[PDB]
RNA sequence: CUCCUCAUGGUCAGACUAUGUAGGGAAUUUUUGGAAU
């Protein structure tokens, strides 16, 4: 039951940039903290 | 050429198992113990007996 | 004879140590299977035992 | 899942791994931690002039990226651990099929 | 061995009077032949 | 007792920003969801750097690590 | 089988072998491989005996030394053909050998590259090496 | 060097060296000769000893040994402590296990390993099918748990089947024993032909044993019991075929009938049966072969029951595609000829079945479409009327749990002509059968009306070429195989002759595809026998993504799933000879292109559920060689060494018939106990009587288990089972018994389940999960674990592509079960079925499969809850709902309406409607706005509109001041539909099979989770009125809540809601 | 590979040690960064 909680507060979260994101097959593009960009 | 048929006429020892393999086991372990215990003669022996 | 049973036994030249009845009734292809005797070997021609 | 996974599996593979400070690493993974420390061996360093070194060892949370071979077969790497998860997890009418 | 002890049986194919099964002290012996 | 949490709930479906410890960038959008470690997700972001609109990013995904701190606009 | 401009090796597309009649030999050679041949990033590995590559291994690497005997048994076997026809290059050392019972694995191999790849049919560089000999 | 001795001279260690390098070697050559030899005694020690070549030491040194991580001190102590290895591995508390092995460290680590050691539950039944040939069953269980590091890859273990003695070896096999098979139950069957001496006289038990090519002193022998195993008769020959021709269309009585057939001289196998077909009314059994036409007989049989005014005709094949075709043919020339006459086929819908079986002269299904249907006889009186069968190929009954299912229906058949006096003709076409006239002869029959027939009889003389390859049998196919294939395709292109290859999957027809056109392109034929330039104008579609580049170079691609308009331009390609060679997918064997040869390549195909792959039926192999005739017919079969004798011998001489009744027994017997035709135990036995089952166990007892041969024998084995039976059935609540002969009484839990035909075990299975307060995943879950999904079959793409869709999808499958097993990849298409996702076509095909399972399935789910009284039906019927439909309820409403995508649904965002209601006040010029699209669609849409009713809730009480507890209150509800329909039809795009509409009223309260009553209801008038006989709840004040639900549409949930106080 | 947790088998009067189809190694003292310039 706790793994079904988790995947699916994963799915309806913020997160769910990363999971459209990876079902997609969309570019993102990532601005990180050594001030360098990765799309 | 087929007669008919009736309805009326068809009207712990795996632990035990365990066990005395159990016991066996053992019983061989405490032998073994004995013969590597076994593992000047004739004089000793003669006094022992 | 169907069922051959082959038993714990310690042998000598003309002379065997061998274990109790055996208690096969767990086994299929045992129903009432009767005990019949056992056999054994030699070298020595007796008309007796 | 757990993508620390991924890189036990890239044992033996030549890597370049740029860190948090800025530093370049080009070596082949002699192993990684699940901490995602890696040793390396056969090691060409650059701090921010190449240093070479026979093994390094660098602790993971210094790890900014790993740079891997483009020849790397990332569709088979990726799914391994739900099939461990599966395999973990894991009448009459039987033979549906006949003579 | 035991003369009267209880013992399970099974269906399967017997072995020869002098077969590995029936001589397992003849390995210690052989290895220890050369020992260690 | 009215917890971050709850305020962080009833602020979704909302048009907020969010200042950044960096201070170098803060977000304007509305605010779609944020999960139990508080990671931000935001829609029609909006970038201000140095209090000045830097450009219209879109759907975006705020680090929670990174957030100094959300208000409600 | 790898371009001048791009300096991406193509792995898939040949492979090589390389007959050395002893194991220990093969050894030696395959070190030397590893030496001269490390820039590309290639994978020079021993296919026989003593060497134990498996089913896979030789579909990973490009450079093999093999000696006869195992060369021979791996070609022979049915189902791996495409590494063989894969194969652009196979080289012989010591072709001398003919002369030894060796040999004739040597020649049955040679006969096996011709004769028996011809539904593939494109034939292979075969390079002996040898010591200096008449006829 | 097996002892492990290093040494100090070298010269000796030099040539132990070299022994180590090529020991291994030569003793694996010799195990493998002696096991080419068949030879007993060698093997089994040769194997001991390539295996101690392997791990160096010997059987006395203990496996642990071979383990990485076991210490020294114990392996030592277990070599000295002279104990049998079985013992060890018997034990199991860790702690025991250390005081066993006398320390007290690492016990637990040496019990972890044991675990790890491989440790096997074997049993076998054998089984002959004939005299000389014997089928053996075996049920392999693996205990281990696995490890990757040291099992490896997988684990090789040699199956031997050797004598009594252990002197020479029967049969082998090596098995592949994968990291999936470890604890699941898995059957391994295999047959062996005999020897004259033993088949006269045959042995006490054949020893089978189960020895590790890697791991020590596995030794797994379990012995193969026969104990009055009795052999039947030797094979009675076929009726002879006479010489003679002279029967055509000229016979015949009236001239109509002659303008059918498009010949007018019959076949010579035809011209024999004639007479007591055409003429005579009597039950025949017409019989054998594939090619000589079956379906032709059938017709004739056809004319003769329509010649005498008799009018109701039920013709049953098991082949659903092959049924629709012979559909397509009859319906276009029979019916018009008599004139009045209507050919139909019948569809998933008991309902609908029945007004077909009602409206049509002529009925076409499947034996499990219309046992469902004829299940109750008593009930439906249309049914004892019907007074003409044809069972087309009767030779199925062989097959699987299906045969069992069909001879069901056969055995009803006759029971129904016993019991109501009536003349019913059975037409029995089959295949070639050496056990036929006894299957005839209980079908109430005369040895001159049987006809069977040998394989030999037939008119075109066909070479069964069979070749036998070897380390096949893990395999589909292999490269030999395919070059061979390639041969014989090359062989027929350079020939006038056109050939076909027929294979597993369409993965593996891709594959061969490439394959072929990489042989073709050295060699001189590439040839399509037509210009390139023609082939792209048919081609120009491109349905079937790959379907193009293949065919362009000359061989076709064929399979079940595809672009239909795609297949018929490759068919059209072979008949006009544009492609000389096609592929065929093996589910496509009822799609008949007549070829003039075939190549069948592998004799393999993989099934998920059994976990490995498992060789075709014969019955398939059968249908896969009709296809071909001549010059000359030429058939080469792709086999391995195992399956050669089976092949060679049962594809040439007749196949031996049976019956598998025995394991549907429960099902069967649940089904008569519900009809209440078998009143009492005595009753059922009587039932029994009607059986081939029955005939075949007094013929060949062995095969069922029925140790002894006799009147009084075979009564008390039959008792036995029965009885068994019924304990099931009353500890699962299906029925009840009780002494006064005996009186039996069906409960509500065996109603449903009888009458849709669900399996006993499925609905043991729901009756296990299915409780109060369950949820709709979990419904889900219930619905997708059930027994008729045995047929769904997957080659390990579809579970791995399983695995990478669950990103996609809405549920998540429950961790306690198997991803395998294909309850999940029924779980997965479902949800593929509720979002529309864009599926392989592989997929596809078992999508429908599915969806022609569920709809009884999902109707037992929610009535079973109903009849456990739980309110959470509701939630079943909305699943219902989204089954027939293919949306969710939350989703969206309005992409229920046929045909609507994203775009479109925002154009109804655009105008505001939230219910479906809404479009129907809508006038043209708005819908048309809305959709642009294409006309059959707008129809489909309109219709669906109309048939969608607005229907009204409205109750009527029957007291309302006079409310008293635990009585039975009657209410009546009035209902009533916006338009009268004219059909009840369903339409519904992702659900191709057709649904009449059905209605369940719902009254219940809301927190208590409590459904108080429920009824189903046809609603064929414009308003009616129903009346729920329902108890009422205990005193005081009591929330009702009636819902009228659809069965098929979303969002017509229509509630009304009130209260009454209970005295 | 390592540490913890848990389980475990053992030993000692909670600790230690082997094994594990185990859980884990993002919210203040260490490994999911307050760094960047």
């Amino acid at each position: 039951e706790l793994e079904e909680l988790e995947e699916f507060e994963f799915k309806h979260g913020p997160m769910s940039l990363i999971n459209d994101a990876m079902v997609t097959r969309t570019p993102v593009i990532i601005s990180l903290r050594n001030n360098h960009k990765i799309i | 050429p087929r007669p008919l048929f009736m309805k009326k006429k068809a009207n712990d020892d795996a632990r035990v198992l365990q066990t005395k393999k159990e016991n066996m086991i053992k019983n061989i372990d405490k032998a073994n113990q004995v013969a590597k215990n076994y593992e000047n003669e004739e004089l000793i022996k003669q006094c022992l007996l | 004879i169907k069922t051959v049973v082959l038993v714990p036994q310690l042998g000598h030249v003309g002379s065997v140590q061998i274990s109790n009845i055996p208690d096969i009734g767990d086994l299929p292809d045992t129903e009432g299977l009767e005990l019949l005797g056992w056999i054994h070997t030699q070298t020595e021609e007796l008309k007796f035992m | 899942m757990k993508l620390v996974n991924f890189l036990k599996k890239l044992r033996n593979e030549q890597v370049t791994i740029e860190l948090k400070n800025g530093t370049t690493v080009w070596g082949t993974l002699q192993s990684v931690s699940p901490q995602m420390n890696a040793i390396l061996t056969d090691v060409k360093l650059t701090l921010p002039n190449i240093a070479s070194l026979q093994y390094i060892n660098i602790r993971g949370n210094t790890i900014r990226q790993i740079i891997l071979p483009d020849s790397l077969n990332l569709d088979s790497l990726l799914v391994d651990q739900k099939q461990l998860n599966s395999l973990r997890r894991s009448a009459n009418k039987r033979p549906r099929r006949g003579l | 061995f035991n003369q009267e002890g209880d013992y399970n049986f099974k269906y399967g194919i017997p072995l020869e009077f002098y077969n590995e099964m029936h001589r397992p002290v003849h390995f210690l012996q052989f290895s220890e032949l050369a020992g260690d | 007792p009215v917890n971050p949490k709850p305020f962080l709930k009833g602020l979704v479906n909302h048009r907020v920003g969010v200042k950044l410890k960096f201070n170098s960038t803060e977000y304007r959008g509305t605010l779609v969801s944020t999960d139990n470690y508080f990671n931000l997700q935001l829609n029609e972001a909006e970038e201000f750097v140095a209090g000045v609109s830097h450009g219209t990013l879109g759907e975006i995904f705020i680090r929670c690590n990174n957030v100094l701190y959300i208000r409600e606009l | 089988h790898y371009n001048p401009k791009t300096k991406k090796l193509n792995l898939s597309a040949f492979k090589i072998v390389y007959i050395a009649p002893l194991k220990a030999l093969v050894q030696e050679q395959v070190r030397e491989f590893q030496r001269r041949l490390a820039f590309l990033g290639i994978k020079v590995a021993e296919l026989t005996g003593d060497s134990r590559l498996s089913r896979k291994q030789i579909d990973e690497t490009q450079v093999l030394v093999s000696t006869p005997e195992k060369w021979d048994i791996t070609t022979r076997n049915s189902n791996n053909l495409a590494i063989v026809e894969l194969v652009r290059l196979l080289i012989i050392d010591e072709i001398h050998l003919l002369h030894d019972d060796r040999g004739p694995v040597l020649e049955s191999i040679v006969a096996r590259t011709f004769w028996a790849s011809k539904y593939g049919q494109e034939y292979p560089r075969i390079i002996g090496l040898s010591a200096t000999l008449p006829n | 060097y097996f002892s492990q001795l290093k040494f100090e001279g070298f010269a000796l260690n030099s040539d132990i060296v070299f022994i180590h390098q090529n020991a291994g070697r030569l003793l694996r050559a010799m195990f493998e000769i002696c096991l080419k030899r068949g030879w007993g005694h060698p093997t089994r020690m040769l194997l001991n000893l390539c295996k101690s070549a392997t791990t160096k030491m010997w059987p006395t040194n203990c496996p642990l040994r071979q383990f990485k991580t076991c210490p020294v001190e114990v392996i030592k102590r277990l070599e000295a402590s002279t104990v049998p290895w079985g013992d060890y591995l018997q034990l199991e508390t860790p702690a025991e296990v250390g005081r066993a092995i006398r320390s007290e460290k690492y016990g637990k680590q040496v019990y972890d390993l044991l675990k790890r050691f491989p440790k096997m539950s074997v049993t076998c039944n054998a089984q002959p099918i004939t005299r000389s040939v014997m089928r053996f069953n075996i049920e392999i269980i693996a205990d281990w748990i696995w490890d990757m590091n040291v099992h490896g890859s997988l684990e090789p273990f040699l199956l031997m089947l050797e004598d009594t003695d252990g002197d020479s070896i029967l049969y082998y096999d090596v098995l592949f024993i994968t990291p999936d098979i470890v604890g699941h139950e898995f059957t391994l069957s295999f047959t062996y032909e005999l020897k004259q001496h033993n088949q006269n006289n045959l042995p006490p038990n054949f020893f089978l044993t189960l020895i590790s090519e890697n791991w020590w002193h596995s030794e797994f022998e379990i012995p193969v019991s026969f104990n009055g195993f009795k052999l039947p008769k030797k094979f009675p020959p076929p009726t002879p075929l006479l010489e003679n021709i002279s029967i055509s269309t000229s016979e015949l009585g009236n001239d109509d009938f002659s303008e059918v057939f498009e010949f007018k001289t019959f076949n010579k196998i035809q011209s024999q049966v004639f007479e007591s077909l055409y003429n005579s009314n009597d039950s025949v059994f017409v019989g054998s072969g594939k090619g000589t036409g079956k379906t032709a007989m059938a017709e004739l049989a056809l004319l003769n029951h329509w010649r005498q005014n008799k009018g109701r005709a039920v013709y049953i094949n098991p082949s659903g595609e092959k049924i629709d075709f012979l559909l397509s043919d009859w319906n276009k020339r029979f019916s018009h000829l008599a004139g009045g006459k209507i050919i139909n086929k019948l569809g998933n819908d008991p309902s609908l079945n029945l007004k077909l079986l009602a409206k049509s002269h002529v009925l076409l299904a499947t034996p499990v479409q219309f046992e469902l249907l004829s299940r109750r006889w008593r009930q439906r009186k249309n049914i004892q009327s019907l007074e003409l069968m044809i069972y087309d190929d009767a030779h199925e009954i062989s097959q699987g749990v299906y045969g069992a299912v069909y001879e069901t229906l056969i055995s009803r058949m006759i029971f129904i002509a016993t019991q109501l006096e009536k003349k019913i003709r059975f037409v029995c076409l089959s295949n070639c059968l050496a056990n036929a006239r006894d299957f005839g002869e209980w079908a109430g029959m005369t040895k001159s009306n049987i006809y069977n027939f040998s394989p030999s009889e037939r008119i075109e003389p066909l070479e069964i070429n069979i070749q036998s390859f070897k380390d096949v049998e893990h395999i589909s196919f292999n490269f030999s195989m395919l070059q061979m294939a390639f041969e014989a395709s090359a062989a027929a292109a350079g020939n006038r002759n056109s050939s076909s290859v027929f294979l597993p999957s369409r993965k593996d027809c891709m594959e061969v595809a490439s394959a072929f056109m990489k042989f073709s392109k050295a060699i001189e034929w590439d040839m399509l026998n037509v210009e390139e330039e023609q082939i792209v104008p048919y081609i120009e579609k491109l349905t079937d993504g790959h379907l193009r580049a293949p065919l362009k170079h000359g061989v076709g691609i064929l399979y079940k799933g595809m672009a239909s308009n795609d297949e018929r331009i490759v068919k059209r390609l072979y008949e006009y000879g544009a492609v000389s060679v096609l592929l065929i997918s093996k589910d496509c064997s009822a799609f008949a292109c007549k070829t003039d040869e075939v190549i069948i390549l592998g004799t393999n195909l993989y099934d998920g559920a059994e976990h490995k792959y498992m060789p075709y039926t014969i019955n398939e192999l059968l249908e896969m060689v009709g296809l071909a005739s001549g010059m000359a017919g030429k058939v080469l079969i792709l086999t391995s060494h195992n399956m050669k004798a089976y092949y060679k011998k049962f594809l040439i001489e007749p196949l031996p018939t049976e019956s598998y009744l025995q394991y549907i027994i429960h099902d069967t017997l649940n089904n008569e106990i519900a009809n209440s035709i078998i009143q009492s135990k005595q009753d059922c036995v009587d039932w029994f009587t009607y059986s081939y089952f029955y005939r075949r166990i007094h013929v060949n007892p062995s095969y069922y288990g029925v140790r002894d041969t006799s009147p009084h024998g075979i009564s008390v084995f039959l008792s036995n089972l029965v009885e068994t039976c019924l304990n099931d059935l009353v500890e699962s609540s299906f029925i009840e018994i009780d002494d006064t002969t005996e009186i039996i009484s069906t409960l509500s839990n065996g109603l449903i389940a009888s009458h849709y035909g669900v399996s006993f075990f499925t609905i043991q299975s729901f009756v296990s999960s299915l409780s109060n307060t369950s949820t709709l995943k979990n419904m889900l879950y219930v619905l997708s674990t059930a027994v008729e999904f045995e047929s769904v079959p997957l080659r390990k793409g579809d579970r791995a592509l399983l695995v990478k869709l669950s990103k996609r999808l809405p549920l998540r499958f429950p961790e306690h079960t198997s991803s395998g097993s294909v309850s999940f990849k029924v779980f997965l298409l479902l949800q593929a079925y509720f979002s529309r996702l864009e599926l392989p076509v592989d997929f596809q095909n078992d999508l429908k499969d599915i969806l022609e399972k569920v709809v009884p399935l999902i109707n037992v789910v929610v009535d079973i809850l109903s009849a456990n009284g739980y309110l959470n039906a509701t939630t079943a019927m909305d699943l219902a709902q989204m089954l027939i439909q293919g949306v969710w309820d939350v989703d969206n409403p309005l992409r229920q309406i046929p045909h609507f995508n994203n775009k479109i649904l925002e154009k109804c965002k655009e105008i505001n409607v939230e219910t479906v209601y809404d479009i129907m006040a809508l006038e043209d010029e708005e819908r048309d706005e809305i959709l642009t699209l294409t006309d059959s669609q707008l129809a489909q849409v309109a219709a669906f509109v109309n048939n969608y009713p607005n229907v009204e809730l409205t109750y009527s009480l029957n007291n309302s001041d006079s409310l008293i507890s635990g009585v039975k209150q009657k209410i009546t509800i009035q209902l009533t539909r916006d338009v009268e329909p004219e059909n009840l039809q369903v339409t519904s795009e992702k659900y191709p099979f057709d649904k009449l509409e059905s209605w369940w009223l719902v009254l219940g309260e809301v927190s208590k989770k409590e459904l108080y009553a429920i009824k189903k209801v046809t609603l064929n008038k414009e308003t009616q009125q129903y009346e729920l006989e329902f108890d009422t709840p205990t005193s005081g004040k009591h929330n009702l809540t009636i819902w009228c639900v659809c069965d098929s549409y979303l969002d017509a949930d229509k509630e009304l809601s009130f209260e009454i106080n209970v005295k």
